[PDB]
């Protein structure tokens, strides 16, 4: 029931490097989530 | 004949008795989930020595 978000910044296919990720965001949601998707702006 | 509003009003007065005085009541259930609760208490936060 808790939805954690973990987020890095970085100023550059994938670049070959080593970057640890910090916690961003804790939340007590405490649903079921099976399935996800993306946003765009056009 | 046979058939009634459900809906009857009470007819509050300030001279009436204690059975019939009007009383405001708020009933608080608590539920526990599998969700994380986040109902707390205040937490009283002693001086550190």
């Amino acid at each position: 029931g808790y939805f954690k978000i973990y987020s890095k910044h970085t100023p550059i296919d994938l670049p070959q490097g080593f970057s640890a990720l910090e916690p961003l965001v804790d939340l007590p949601i405490g649903i079921n989530i099976t399935r996800f998707q993306t946003l765009l702006a056009l | 004949f046979n058939c009634y509003f459900p809906l009857r009003s009470y007819s509050f007065r300030p001279t009436y008795g204690v059975g019939h005085q009007p009383y405001r009541v708020v009933v608080l259930s608590f539920e526990l989930l599998h969700a994380p609760a986040t109902v707390c208490g205040p937490k009283k936060s002693t001086n550190l020595v």
